[PDB]
């Protein structure tokens, strides 16, 4: 099982928005509400490294 | 607790057919190499992480040649990417898409490469793209 948070900007400042399932990630990405992609990551480990959404297979995850 | 070696085509041969549930990881080089020293440390470091889905070999490329003209080993240093027997592409953004040919020293970008690798691959995917865009 996988979640994940996103943010607007790749900055330190930036909103991060709460857990979210990767089908639920896909959704938004079908949908077209991360038109130029979102930094995201996965809740675990807490590591992190933010990505661009657009480069990530949502469907990979599910 | 040194990384596993393969000395001769036919070992890389079995182990390559070995794995049903891992990604085969093997780089292709020499441990004298500069770029192979970096990328060692880097696979090293991670082995015991991914562990459950991925297991690496280091292959010489004086040792065992054979794989030199069918994967264009040509290349310091070259990872490559097995799953069922199969050689996995990755898209880096590079415009190859076999192999990943230069030390990338972000371990948990290795580890995530690796995870992307073997999602995509248990699903069918004989092509996956790599998280970050490398150029």
């Amino acid at each position: 099982d996988v979640m994940w948070e996103y943010k607007w900007e790749n900055t330190g400042d930036a909103e991060l928005y709460g857990p979210f399932t990767s089908a639920q990630m896909q959704t938004w990405v079908s949908e077209g509400y991360f038109p130029d992609g979102v930094y995201c990551r996965k809740l675990d480990p807490p590591g992190g490294q933010f990505y661009n959404s657009k480069r990530i297979d949502f469907d990979l995850y599910t | 607790y040194m990384l596993p070696h393969l000395h001769n085509g036919w070992q890389v041969d079995q182990a390559i057919l070995s794995e049903e549930d891992r990604v085969v990881v093997i780089r292709f080089g020499h441990d004298w190499d500069p770029t192979c020293m970096k990328m060692d440390e880097v696979l090293y470091s991670i082995a015991e992480k991914v562990k459950n889905f991925a297991v690496i070999y280091l292959v010489d490329i004086t040792e065992v040649p054979d794989f030199n003209k069918m994967y264009e080993l040509y290349d310091p240093c070259t990872v490559m990417f097995f799953f069922r027997n199969k050689h996995i592409m990755i898209d880096l953004g590079t415009g190859n898409n076999n192999k990943i040919n230069w030390a990338m020293e972000d371990k948990q970008e290795m580890v995530d490469i690796i995870e992307t690798v073997y999602r995509g691959a248990r699903k069918g995917r004989g092509l996956v793209v790599s998280p970050k865009d490398y150029s």
